[PDB]
């Protein structure tokens, strides 16, 4: 079981720097003398790493459910032994597998089960009167567990329950890692004589236990003890004390570290890869003495953040319109099918006419189709009565939609219809369209029927004639210019799509965007996807030709089909970096020169050289640069850069 | 012609599923599209739903819409009511090049118990009467349910002419407010002895007088 | 993203022309072929489409508010203004621009409604006159005493107690057409009868469109 | 299991049991249009061949 705690006054976190921390052994082999380089999780040097206190005086309790990254690591200044375990898990609801390492006076416990974990967990130590001994009463962590497999107790471990408010004694580290559903601890003991920003020193974390457990996990917290002496009334609701305790927590981040090893096997030093350019030429040398000279670390590309599409200048549309004004359109027993093809097609003038009486178009939202493309459009014109078209829908049940055009479910279709009584019809009688009304069957979707023969209805065969069981499907219309709303010949027409294997030959292009020039951008100009600058060409391109080749025989010349501009194309990542470097032993800063880029910082001819100022007095050279033009540590002092004196 | 009929209100409890209709007159619904606009009271409208079968992205996934073009009535099935969906529901269509919207429909539930009314009255000020103006002022406050009818009262003979009454608005404190006004010249607030409002609310009435002083 | 915002005054004689202009920002008129509309609500009312528009010269209107409409499109100011004929009192209603795509679609975007009331007679100060309490006025241990607003136009009035000091018990009612025109509310406040004739209460009725600031104070009624 | 939203990395278990949508409609997880239920059952029978 658990309580509940009330409002009252914390402090916000603090961040505090790390100094060489975090550095465990990567793999269970042994290593005399050598500088190798492994990619795991390992906490980078000099990040910002959070700060939670502990201490009482004021009342400072804070216990966030933080989000488990790839590997955590997890630092304490411990000195009255306030923290007693840490938790696990996803959701905390009794429905994952969580985890629970805690640890007790007699016995460390790994008990991975399902526990019903309250909102702040805590272990209660209450003061005796008789016995002057803190002893542990109020074991409030969980209520009860469910099912589970894995439950492993550690070493004994002896502790000490009594708290105080004086300086730390000693520092315990643990880094928590899960690779592949395996759980990895690593800690190690360090005494200290220090409150806050951690030490420089050195110190490895080798594992203790290896928990075969075998799931993930995307959450922990960690778990503390309070003390209920005879000075706070012994309620966890506003008065209470914890002594004075600070614990760090940071996350691990994927980096290639070089590691330094003795004769005795044990980690001294490491080098990151990712931190400093300095720090960079000492792991790609495998070294930790760097001498003065030129060194190539790494290449520096240009990464563009947009990418422009246009194939046409605007969308267009082929010739059409004959299918919607016309003299006169077929029936619907034998209606007109229509095939687009090699055809770019606009749909907006199709819905600005502002003449349809009705339209609807299921599968696809009307307001964003005209961007996406399909392989083939299909169109089917007929006419029908003003009754009807309510009866053209997927799902619908009559007379003309299941006898002559069905509907199937996966109808991508879109049906537009408009008023057209004026032409469609006359006086006396216009009876010069057909319909079906008799079948014997249902019919399949998209399927046409032209079938005349005489529909029978009893058992008796009339042979084509006009007398009993026996009437002809097919029948006229009652089309009249007089008529009201409800019977009007209305010009159904369906655009149907095709979904299969093909390029979209009928397609409305990506049409104008936005021009950006001079600036590394990525561009499709119907032929390549090439990633550089657009600069304005002084060259004037034939009245046939699209793309432009070189010497080289590279596409480096595109004419943009939008006013047919020409325009160069150029790669925006040339070489790679560079960084110089004094030695050992002189100094400690580098310079960091990149090789064809264009732009303290001075703009070299070779280049650009930053972190290095530039002096208009020239003497002897040590180090090259290139171009006549060296760099060398001199006067407080400093990197210089200068012209070789010959 | 065509039009959109609506149900004026609509009340079930939270937790339960509703139905919202529209009915087209003339016009079969599967003709144009119809779409569905939720509204503030004291707010700009804001589309719940759009092409009669899916949603806006933003809105929470009960509210459905649903077609059926025998009766020609527009459906919309909202479950699991809430506070927030306390509105008005309008629902839209084209016709032929003349946007057609719907009646409305008030989303209701069906808190404050039964309130005592309160009831002060002022006589015209001094600086009024100055003005050749006069006007008394009747209050009623802290009241529930808001039907008070308000009469005034020249002395034994009621008063109707010159009487102005607010509707009731609800307080700070969940019960309602209301106010009378009687205009009046200054010579007719003489001439009787004293005038009185009388408030009537669930049978009880609160009856108190002012006089000229 | 985009916004609409309305402008033009929220006032009119009846009998004449208004004056609405909606402004665009965060995006283009003419571009996307945007179309364009507005819709007026009334208090308690369904929505009323009034017409829709085009950046081009294409147009529409509603048949019963057909011959009336006026609505123009300016694309060098980025907006769109519509004026309407021969306003009636039956006109009042809540005015949206309406920005919308879909001609049979729906209004993604709402613009705020802008309230409009139709004007009657002119613009006029108000009269404010306090309410005095008396022995007749309390009922138990507390009391009451206000200020009257009355023959003021148009809409609205903000009223304050001691300059905002006093916001218990204050009681802001909604305004009522009078017997020719005007209107009149009042705001009351309910205090304790041992502080009348110890503490002093003010009223701060203000009128923006008339430019007028009364401050009035309310004391207990002096027999004569 | 019959269908499936995209590819699925080797070794890995799927339990999911939310409705497939085939379109851009959603159906709140019923039996309606454009959407289907994707896990069914199999057709095993002592008298098969
Ligand atoms: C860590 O971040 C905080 C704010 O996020 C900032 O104030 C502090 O300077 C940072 N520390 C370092 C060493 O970057
Ligand atoms: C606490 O210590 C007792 C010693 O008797 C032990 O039995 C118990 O398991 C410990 N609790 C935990 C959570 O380790
Ligand atoms: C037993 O535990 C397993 C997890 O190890 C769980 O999947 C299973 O549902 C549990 N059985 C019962 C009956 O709770
Ligand atoms: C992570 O855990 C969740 C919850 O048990 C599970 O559904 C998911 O498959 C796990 N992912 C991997 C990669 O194991
Ligand atoms: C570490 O190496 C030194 C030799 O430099 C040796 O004297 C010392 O004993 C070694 N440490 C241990 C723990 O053996
Ligand atoms: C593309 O359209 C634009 C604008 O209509 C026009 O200026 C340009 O000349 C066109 N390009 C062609 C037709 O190649
Ligand atoms: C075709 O018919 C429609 C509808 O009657 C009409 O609006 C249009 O102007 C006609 N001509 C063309 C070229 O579309
Ligand atoms: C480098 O770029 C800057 C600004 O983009 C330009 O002024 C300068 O001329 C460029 N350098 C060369 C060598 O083109
Ligand atoms: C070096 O001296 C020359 C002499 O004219 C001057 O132009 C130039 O700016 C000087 N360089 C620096 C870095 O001061």
């Amino acid at each position: 079981q658990c309580v509940n705690l009330t409002t009252r006054t914390q402090l916000p976190p603090a961040y505090t720097n790390s100094f060489t921390r975090g550095v465990y052994y990567p793999d269970k082999v042994f290593r005399s003398s050598v500088l190798h380089s492994t990619q795991d999780l390992f906490l980078p040097f000099f990040s910002n790493v959070t700060w939670f206190h502990a201490i009482h005086v004021t009342k400072r309790f804070d216990n966030p459910v933080l989000p488990f990254n790839d590997g955590v690591y997890f630092a304490s200044t411990e000195k009255s032994n306030i923290i007693r375990g840490w938790i696990f898990g996803t959701t905390l609801d009794s429905k994952t597998q969580s985890l629970l390492i805690v640890n007790n006076a007699t016995n460390v416990v790994i008990k991975v089960c399902e526990f019903q974990f309250c909102n702040d967990p805590f272990l209660g130590v209450y003061y005796h009167k008789n016995n002057k001994s803190w002893m542990e009463s109020e074991f409030r962590v969980y209520s009860s567990a469910n099912n589970c497999t894995f439950e492993y107790v550690s070493q004994p471990f002896l502790m000490d329950l009594e708290g105080k408010q004086g300086n730390f004694k000693n520092l315990r580290e643990f880094v928590f890692k899960n690779i592949d559903g395996y759980f990895k601890i690593y800690s190690k003991h360090t005494p200290i004589n220090l409150v806050r920003d951690l030490p420089q020193g050195f110190s490895a974390l080798e594992p203790l236990v290896d928990l075969p457990i075998g799931i993930n996990i995307t959450r922990f917290q960690t778990l503390l003890a309070l003390h209920r002496s005879y000075l706070t009334p012994g309620d966890s609701s506003s008065g209470w004390t914890a002594g004075a305790a600070a614990y760090y927590v940071g996350y691990l981040q994927p980096r290639t570290f070089l590691l330094k090893y003795n004769e005795n096997g044990t980690i001294t030093d490491a080098v990151d890869c990712a931190l400093d350019p300095l720090s960079e030429t000492k792991c790609t040398l495998k070294s930790f003495t760097v001498e003065k000279g030129i060194y190539q670390t790494s290449n520096f590309r240009v990464q563009p953040t947009e990418s422009i599409v246009r194939f046409p200048n605007i969308t267009n549309l082929c010739p059409f319109g004959e299918v919607f004004n016309a003299t006169r359109f077929a029936s619907v027993y034998a209606w007109n099918r229509k095939r687009i093809s090699n055809c770019v097609a606009d749909y907006s003038v199709l819905y600005n006419s502002a003449s349809f009486s009705t339209f609807k178009c299921y599968g696809v939202s009307p307001t964003k189709l005209n961007d996406l493309c399909f392989t083939n459009v299909y169109a089917d014109s007929f006419v029908i009565r003003g009754d009807e078209v309510r009866q053209i829908a997927p799902g619908q049940t009559g007379k003309i939609a299941d006898y002559n055009y069905k509907l199937p479910d996966d109808f991508t279709g879109c049906v537009i219809a408009w008023n057209s009584n004026n032409l469609d019809s006359k006086v006396g009688g216009n009876y010069n369209y057909l319909y079906r009304l008799f079948r014997k069957s249902n019919l399949k979707p998209f399927e046409r029927d032209i079938s005349t023969e005489i529909y029978q209805a009893g058992s008796t065969p009339c042979n084509g004639v006009e007398g009993f069981n026996c009437y002809f499907p097919l029948q006229s219309y009652g089309f009249q210019p007089t008529n009201g709303v409800g019977y009007q010949p209305y010009r159904v027409v369906v655009l149907s799509f095709e979904l299969l294997h093909a390029p979209a030959t009928v397609c409305g292009p990506k049409k104008s965007t936005n021009l950006v020039k001079n600036k590394c951008v990525n561009f499709n100009f119907n032929g390549l996807t090439g990633t550089g600058v657009l600069t304005e060409s002084n060259k004037k391109f034939l009245p046939f030709q699209q793309f432009g080749r070189d010497i080289a025989d590279t596409t480096d010349a595109v004419r943009d089909p939008q006013t047919l501009e020409i325009l160069d194309i150029t790669p925006c990542s040339f070489g790679g970096v560079s960084v110089i470097t004094p030695g050992t032993n002189t100094s400690n800063q580098v310079a960091v020169l990149y090789q064809d880029v264009n732009c303290n910082v001075f703009q070299t001819r070779a280049g650009c050289l930053i972190g290095a100022e530039h002096v208009n007095n020239s003497y002897e050279c040590d180090i090259p640069i290139g171009a006549g033009i060296c760099a060398s540590y001199q006067t407080s002092q400093s990197i210089i850069a200068y012209t070789m004196s010959l | 012609n065509f039009m959109l009929t609506q149900p004026h209100s609509v009340s079930e409890s939270p937790g339960k599923t509703v139905t919202i209709s529209c009915t087209g007159s003339s016009g079969s619904i599967a003709s144009n599209y119809v779409q569905w606009y939720q509204q503030r009271p004291g707010s700009a409208p804001t589309t719940v739903i759009y092409e009669d079968n899916q949603r806006p992205s933003g809105v929470p996934d009960r509210f459905s819409g649903s077609i059926d073009s025998s009766s020609n009535s527009a459906s919309l099935t909202i479950s699991g009511l809430k506070t927030e969906d306390e509105a008005d529901y309008y629902c839209q269509s084209y016709d032929s090049s003349n946007v057609v919207f719907g009646g409305g429909t008030k989303l209701t539930v069906l808190g404050q118990p039964k309130a005592a009314p309160s009831v002060t009255l002022f006589p015209p000020s001094s600086e009024e009467l100055q003005a050749n103006k006069a006007t008394l002022v009747c209050l009623i406050s802290d009241f529930y349910p808001g039907a008070v009818t308000v009469a005034w009262k020249a002395d034994s003979s009621p008063v109707k002419a010159g009487v102005e009454t607010t509707t009731p608005s609800k307080q700070s404190n969940n019960k309602y407010a209301a106010s009378s006004y009687l205009s009046l010249t200054p010579e007719q607030w003489k001439s009787h002895r004293s005038y009185s409002c009388q408030v009537t609310h669930e049978g009880s009435t609160v009856e108190k007088t002012v006089a000229p002083t | 993203q985009v916004q609409l915002q309305e402008s033009g005054p929220g006032l009119v004689k009846p009998s004449e022309t208004l004056s609405l202009t909606c402004t665009v920002s965060g995006g283009s008129v003419s571009s996307g072929g945007y179309f364009w509309s507005w819709i007026r609500q009334p208090p308690g009312k369904g929505l009323e489409w009034i017409g829709c528009i085009y950046y081009s010269g294409s147009t529409n209107y509603n048949p019963s508010l057909k011959s009336r409409v006026t609505i123009s499109v300016d694309t060098s100011k980025d907006q769109f203004s519509l004026k309407l004929s021969s306003v009636t009192a039956a006109d009042t209603a809540v005015y949206y621009c309406a920005r919308q795509l879909w001609l049979r679609g729906r209004f993604d975007y709402w613009g705020q409604g802008t309230l409009v009331t139709v004007s009657s007679a002119s613009t006029k100060g108000p009269s404010v006159f306090p309410l005095a309490p008396s022995s007749k006025s309390t009922s138990g241990g507390t009391a009451a005493l206000g200020c009257l607003v009355k023959d003021y136009f148009p809409e609205p009035v903000t009223v304050s107690w001691n300059s905002g000091a006093l916001t218990s018990g204050v009681h802001t009612f909604p305004a009522v057409l009078q017997s020719s025109g005007l209107y009149s509310l009042s705001s009351v406040v309910t205090v304790p009868s041992s502080s009348l004739g110890t503490q002093t209460y003010i009223c701060n009725v203000n009128h923006k469109p008339s430019n007028t600031k009364v401050d009035k104070k309310v004391e207990p009624k002096s027999c004569d």
